[PDB]
């Protein structure tokens, strides 16, 4: 992610099965879905910075809460 | 410290249960040196605020550093507008 | 003229009872804490079950007299980590007051589980981020 | 006088008497060893400057200096084996090679980019660089040792030293490994750059404009550190730690003294600068808080 | 025999014995009870033996 | 022309100040009486000559003990070993190693009167009274302590002149089973030579 | 202007009830 | 006489449990002689104050000649600075 | 010792172990160390003296009085 600019817009790709590479949790809500360790990383950065994270799919809004989960 | 004395005024003014100072300044010298300034930053204007005794169970710091700012217009270094504290709460009932 | 250098404001023989009172106390405090460390030195430290981390270093001062779950979910909430709970909350609340200033939230958490004793425990995953308090299972 | 290129090197094989202080002036190649041998000196270069150059030994000292003017010679190498060294200076921007030279006491003066390499336990107390110039002593033993820097050379140490004084007026840079010292007083004025790794029971870190003083992993019982005007410190106390920033100056203390005590004057600045993840991260205590 | 850092540099490690021996580990070696070093840690100051257990500075 | 927090350890300047305030008073006031150059320039030595006295006084060694007095410091000169004992209830933040920094009158009176002596040999010594542990006590004092120095040695006081101890509630010079003299026993004592 | 603490303890007797108070919740966490 | 009745005066205004008078002087003759006089000295200064009688259960007397001055000027007999008796005492509550 | 200039400073080296040579014990505070005859003798009379006879190591005090014990 692009963490400061102004509006610290980004993306993350989420993997829904747990694959070896993407086996971290998200917790979009109540849906969630598995990443990589540097995006759970930026996200529990994102986290920090108290930034709201909600999950999009086709650029439709899903779930607004993005909690990591067991690694 | 007058201003923080008015800033103490008004937190004094509200009941509530848990107050949070925040730090956010420009980049200088690297993250770490950004975060560790933030945070004492916060420390001590926290300090102040809780010896200007205030109704806050909980007064909560931290500093991002230069994480989260609100600005597109970054020039500047603590005159720059997104170097900044937040004091944030909610009035209780 | 004369004078020697600590001229403080005018004290009341209330807070002078109390005062001998408190020092006493305390003497007394000192002497059992002193002799049940003989008896039994401790072992482990609960920095094992709360380890430090990232974000758990943010800082807070603290002033509670009440239930323990509340505070914790508090600190837990500051802390960016999701609070989970174990075991049935006794009948009897599991009071904590905790007045501490400008302390880093393991500490508090610390604190907290070191006060709490035999009734509940803290503990903390930091992978996992999680905050987990769990009541004893006396009863 | 005429030009040295035209001609191969020779051997050539010259006696020299017992000697303790070595002066060298001039671009050259010297080397020094200790052995068995009697004291000895062989020049290998061109077979015209075998004469210019001059082996004069007087009252102790050995003067290897240009002679009878300094046309050109800069490939000539003089090997000397010798038992006896107790001083070394070099001037004229050359290759010195030295190992095994044990001691009890010396001096290294040197001068103008002399590229020098020492690879023995060179016990010293007393160091001097003009500046410009490469040092790397890899062994050293001392009870007592003292840097003066004036100019901007480039000089790293290796070995235990119990440092005691260290004073920086140009900007040159500085490196120790390992240093076991009582009271350190390190006095840096012009963008001088010093690193000391070791223990030290009494630091007093004095630095007065861009000056870097990167003591971390220098354990001081005890710390004096007074920045100025846009300096660097780099602290990591153990006991009881006093600093002062003075203004645009930057102390990082990167260990938590059971005792701390910084100010700040004008817009200097006092950091923590710790991992905040490592997992036996102390906190402040009721004698540690001290809010900047 | 217990061990405690003395000082650390990135690269090795100056360690002092439980009755004051000095010593110095490379970034791998050998010491007695512990036997071989595998990693040294500057800005945390521990170094991982194969024993499974870690050395640190000494209060 | 004064920083409230101890000037930026800067040198500080009544003596300058005030001579210049002096001056303007008397230079204003001779070319009100006279409307000319002659009594201006009369005015203005008058000024200087009224300035340099006051500051003679002002900056007295018996001043500074008086107002060290008037706040709550205390001065004991026994032969050549000066003492000045200043309370940490009032000079150090509640149980604490802060330096009370709404205090800077006293800490600054007291840097200037060890400037009369260039050459001491200054040990700051720290006391608390008998509550608390037998740890707690030594490792505060020896904070408070701590604490002073710095200040002192931040003040324009070289390291070596300095030492810095703290004592428990081993020496006394007040009975801690009493109120006001635990209170008395709660204190910092700068000595020098 | 700087203020003192609000609850600062000003007294003879009030700063001796509050480093009873300190060492009394020491010897708490202690135990 | 007149200082010691005013000495003894100002002692009987506090109530007091120990009394210490010592003598230091200057150094004259040997060790064993200026601890001689000072012991003396303190014997008989102790005495005219108890006479003067002081509300004081215990007057320890004491002289250690000359170990341990108050000054660096120590020329002069008993004219030095540093060759002096000292009252100490504490006053009981 | 010098024991009367005007500030009567002077040194005590001690040796923790107990021997033959220094073998009379201090008590600095709750810290103990072994001396020998003249210094137990000079020490003995700087109590008297009544001066503070702090133990200090590499120039930092560990603890306040000092008594003299069995010899």
């Amino acid at each position: 992610c692009d963490l400061t600019k102004f509006r610290w817009d980004c993306d993350l790709p989420v993997q829904v099965k747990p694959s070896p590479a993407s086996s971290l949790l998200v917790y979009c809500g109540s849906s969630y879905g598995y990443i990589t360790k540097q995006q759970y990383d930026i996200l529990a950065r994102y986290q920090r910075a108290s930034v709201n994270m909600v999950l999009d799919i086709n650029g439709e809004y899903i779930d607004s809460p993005c909690i990591g989960a067991e690694r | 410290y007058s201003l923080l004395n008015e800033i103490a005024a008004f937190l004094k003014q509200f009941r509530k249960i848990a107050i949070t100072v925040t730090s956010y300044s420009s980049k200088y010298v690297s993250v770490k040196r950004e975060r560790a300034l933030t945070l004492a930053r916060s420390r001590v204007v926290s300090e102040y605020l809780w010896s200007q005794g205030v109704d806050s169970r909980i007064i909560f710091t931290q500093g991002l550093g230069s994480d989260k700012p609100i600005t597109s217009y970054t020039l500047g270094g603590d005159r720059s507008p997104n170097a900044r504290v937040e004091i944030t709460f909610r009035r209780a009932v | 003229k004369f004078k020697k250098p600590p001229i403080n404001n005018p004290s009341d023989d209330a807070t002078i009872k109390l005062a001998e009172a408190a020092v006493s106390v305390s003497d007394s405090m000192l002497e059992m804490a002193k002799v049940e460390k003989v008896i039994t030195p401790p072992s482990k430290d609960n920095t094992l079950t709360i380890p430090n981390a990232y974000n758990l270093q943010a800082r807070a001062s603290v002033d509670w007299s009440g239930p323990i779950e509340e505070l914790t979910a508090r600190i837990a909430k500051a802390a960016h980590f999701r609070f989970r709970v174990l075991g049935k909350s006794p009948s009897v609340p599991v009071l904590i007051s905790i007045s501490t200033k400008d302390e880093s939230l393991a500490e508090i958490l610390r604190d907290i589980d070191y006060q709490a004793g035999k009734k509940a425990s803290i503990h903390v995953y930091p992978n996992s981020q999680v905050v987990e308090l769990r009541y004893a299972k006396i009863y | 006088e005429v030009k040295k290129q035209g001609t191969s090197s020779t051997r050539q094989f010259r006696q020299v008497s017992s000697f303790n202080q070595i002066v060298v002036q001039g671009r050259l190649n010297v080397n020094l060893h200790t052995g068995y041998n009697k004291p000895e000196v062989m020049l290998r270069g061109d077979p015209r400057d075998l004469v210019q150059v001059r082996t004069i030994v007087k009252q102790n000292t050995l003067y290897v200096s240009l002679g009878q003017g300094y046309p050109d010679y800069g490939a000539v190498t003089v090997d000397i084996k010798t038992k006896f060294l107790n001083r070394f200076r070099y001037e004229g921007a050359g290759v010195v090679t030295g190992n095994n030279l044990r001691t009890s006491y010396l001096d290294l003066y040197l001068a103008n980019e002399g590229t020098t390499r020492l690879a023995g336990n060179i016990g010293l107390q007393k160091l001097e660089a003009v500046g410009n110039g490469v040092t790397q002593i890899n062994g050293v033993s001392s009870r007592n040792l003292q840097i003066v820097l004036k100019g901007d050379p480039k000089v790293l140490i290796s070995g235990f030293v119990n440092l005691r004084q260290l004073d920086m007026y140009g900007k040159g840079t500085l490196s120790l490994y390992w240093i076991k010292s009582d009271t350190l007083t390190i006095r840096a004025k012009k963008a001088a750059k010093i690193q000391l790794a070791g223990i030290v029971n009494r630091l007093d870190v004095e630095l007065w404009d861009f000056a870097q003083f990167k003591g971390k992993y220098l354990r001081a019982q005890r710390s004096f550190v007074k920045t100025h005007d846009k300096s660097v410190a780099e602290i990591s106390a153990v006991n009881h730690q006093s600093s002062l920033a003075t203004d645009a100056s930057d102390i990082y203390y990167y260990n938590l003294s059971k005792t701390r005590a910084d100010f700040m004057a004008f817009n200097g600045s006092v950091l923590d600068m710790r991992e905040w993840g490592q997992s036996d991260l102390k906190d402040f205590d009721r004698y540690n808080k001290q809010f900047p | 025999i217990i061990y405690y850092i003395q000082a650390v540099i990135p690269g090795r490690a100056w360690l002092i014995g439980s009755n004051g021996s000095t010593l110095t580990v490379r970034e791998g070696s050998k010491i007695p009870g512990y036997g071989m070093v595998k990693l040294i840690d500057s800005l945390q100051g521990r170094i991982l033996t194969s024993s499974g257990q870690v050395i640190k500075f000494s209060q | 022309c004064f920083h409230p927090p101890y000037n930026n350890f800067q040198p500080d300047r009544r003596a300058v100040k005030r001579v210049g305030v002096d001056t303007g008073i008397g230079a204003v006031a001779g070319a009100i009486a006279s409307g000319t150059a002659s009594g201006t320039l009369i005015g203005a030595a008058a000024g200087g000559t009224v300035g340099l006295v006051a500051s003679i006084y002002r900056d007295s060694k018996r001043k500074i003990i008086r107002d060290l007095q008037k706040q709550d410091i205390q001065y004991v000169e026994y032969g050549d070993t000066r003492t000045l004992i200043i309370p940490t209830d009032k000079y150090f933040m509640f149980s604490s190693p802060r330096l009370n920094e709404i205090c800077y009158p006293g800490l600054n009176n007291v840097i200037r009167l060890l400037n009369f002596y260039p050459q001491s040999t200054i040990y700051v010594a720290g006391f608390t009274d008998n509550v608390g542990s037998r740890s707690h006590k030594r490792k505060l004092s020896q904070a408070q302590a701590e604490t002073m120095m710095t200040f002192l040695w931040a003040n324009g006081i070289a390291a070596k002149r300095l030492k810095a101890e703290g004592y428990g509630d081993k020496n006394a010079i007040s009975d801690n089973a009493i109120i006001h003299g635990s209170a008395q026993n709660r204190r910092i004592e700068i000595q020098w030579f």
